[PDB]
């Protein structure tokens, strides 16, 4: 399975479609660190968020594990860093790649999903209190993105 | 496979057995080879007596295993 | 986590066959004694004890997501994405080992022309051959 | 549907040990209660009456299957 | 130095050992944490069983080494 991970790393280092930079750490190809830039037209703009990725030994037969090391303010992102994502939970397919999941994460950051929130407080604030959501997201980005 | 049975003073005999063979079958083979009835045979392996109702794999008996016969 | 399946590496302890047989007899007595056990077994164990053949459907219970990937390889597409061969790599207590599903399985590359047999061999090895002796002892103990 | 061997203190999720958690939801009270199995999370609306809560929970658990 | 001991699926533990100590010392140090008597613990490394008489130096043990622990299946 190491060959697939090497191919994914080569693709990411060659032409990473997502606005992110990820690579193996600790001389281990199964453990990766990734950086996601803050998308424009959003309070996260100008912030970089750090994520930790664990590749199962059965990759690509098993979805990778993704956690948000950097604190973020998002209804669908847990404070501790846990994430909710269908492609990593039930819709995972071997055809999927690290770049695809990174693009999905970037999109989810661009368009939150209050309909299936892991933090109802933030979901309600974003839905009915857009100004508060923007302000709090900006503060959290300034504090924990740079 | 084959196992070996040795007495305190007598020689060593060879018995062709399988893991599913019960200790009763081992005693029957011993009787066939030497004539000793099963009731007069006591089998010991690793210092532990062997019961009739169990098999070889139960006591971790393998090929070329050596057993002690006491009458 | 609640349900368990027999361990392939049980061979480390020479007595593992006898202990599997003991587990079989105690389970049989529990059924006879009508004492429910919170323990559970993978679908493979139930199918084998009932005598039914084991297939990828049992593999679903053991590895739900991985079974999904296997079935997706078999039918949902033409795979040809991974360079996996007809062999399985395992780490037995720090010792890396490779087991060939079929003769020369290490070198033969998995392709769409041999994926149908590849998946069948993989599931058969995972469920039955890897546990042949242990499960036979368990079954004879139960019966 | 299987409780952990030790009990409900042994509840585990994708990331490891994770106890059952109930979280308030301010959405419309008509919203059916939602759940996230990845962390044993249950987002529940504050139903005014016990009968309404029981009906909503029954509907959710039945529609789950 | 320090070494790591891990079970098949349970947690991992750390011991403070040195190359000269026999496997008896390692088993005893395991006992203080979990309580398994040395006669019941089976320690393995690199897929080869260990012995009480030998020591870490005999098994070319080094820093940040991971051993595997099993519970004895007494035969009788």
């Amino acid at each position: 399975a190491l060959k697939r991970i090497h191919k994914e790393l080569n693709d990411l280092a060659r032409d990473p479609p997502a606005q992110c930079s990820a690579g193996p750490v600790g001389d281990d190809m199964f453990h990766w660190q990734a950086t996601i830039m803050g998308p424009n037209d959003s309070p996260y703009q100008g912030g970089v968020f750090f994520l930790t990725i664990h590749f199962p030994t059965d990759y690509p037969f098993k979805p990778p594990k993704v956690a948000f090391t950097t604190r973020i303010y998002h209804p669908n992102i847990n404070s501790n860093g846990s994430i909710c994502l269908d492609i990593l939970r039930s819709q995972w397919s071997p055809a999927l790649t690290i770049s695809k999941v990174l693009l999905s994460i970037c999109s989810l950051l661009c368009d939150p999903n209050p309909d299936d929130p892991l933090v109802p407080e933030i979901a309600r604030i974003y839905k009915t209190d857009r100004e508060k959501y923007n302000r709090i997201a900006r503060e959290w980005t300034q504090k924990y993105a740079m | 496979m084959q196992i070996f049975v040795k007495t305190l003073t007598g020689k060593t005999i060879t018995l062709e057995v399988e893991p599913s063979d019960t200790i009763e079958n081992v005693k029957a083979k011993i009787q066939d080879k030497e004539g000793i009835p099963p009731d007069q045979q006591r089998l010991i392996f690793a210092g532990k007596q062997l019961e009739d109702g169990r098999t070889l794999s139960d006591y971790n008996i393998q090929k070329e295993s050596t057993l002690h016969l006491v009458l | 986590k609640t349900t368990f399946h027999p361990n392939r590496t049980s061979g480390i302890n020479p007595e593992h066959l006898s202990f599997f047989k003991f587990i079989g007899m105690i389970i049989g007595k529990a059924i006879r004694d009508q004492c429910f056990l919170d323990c559970h077994f993978s679908r493979e164990v139930y199918k084998n004890i009932l005598g039914r053949p084991v297939s990828l459907k049992d593999m679903e219970s053991l590895d739900p997501d991985y079974y999904k990937s296997l079935v997706w390889i078999l039918e949902n597409d033409i795979t040809d994405i991974i360079e996996e061969t007809f062999s399985v790599e395992t780490d037995d207590y720090g010792e890396h080992k490779v087991i060939n599903l079929i003769e020369g399985g290490k070198d033969i590359i998995v392709t769409e022309a041999n994926k149908q047999d590849y998946v069948k061999k993989v599931v058969e090895y995972k469920l039955q051959t890897s546990v042949k002796e242990q499960m036979d002892n368990f079954l004879v103990g139960f019966y | 549907s299987k409780v952990p061997l030790n009990g409900f203190k042994e509840l585990s999720g994708v990331n490891g040990v994770c106890k059952f958690s109930i979280h308030r939801d301010f959405g419309s009270s008509e919203r059916l209660p939602s759940s996230h199995t990845c962390f044993n999370q249950l987002n529940l609306p504050p139903y005014e009456s016990y009968e309404t809560l029981r009906g909503s929970l029954l509907l959710a658990i039945n529609e789950g299957h």
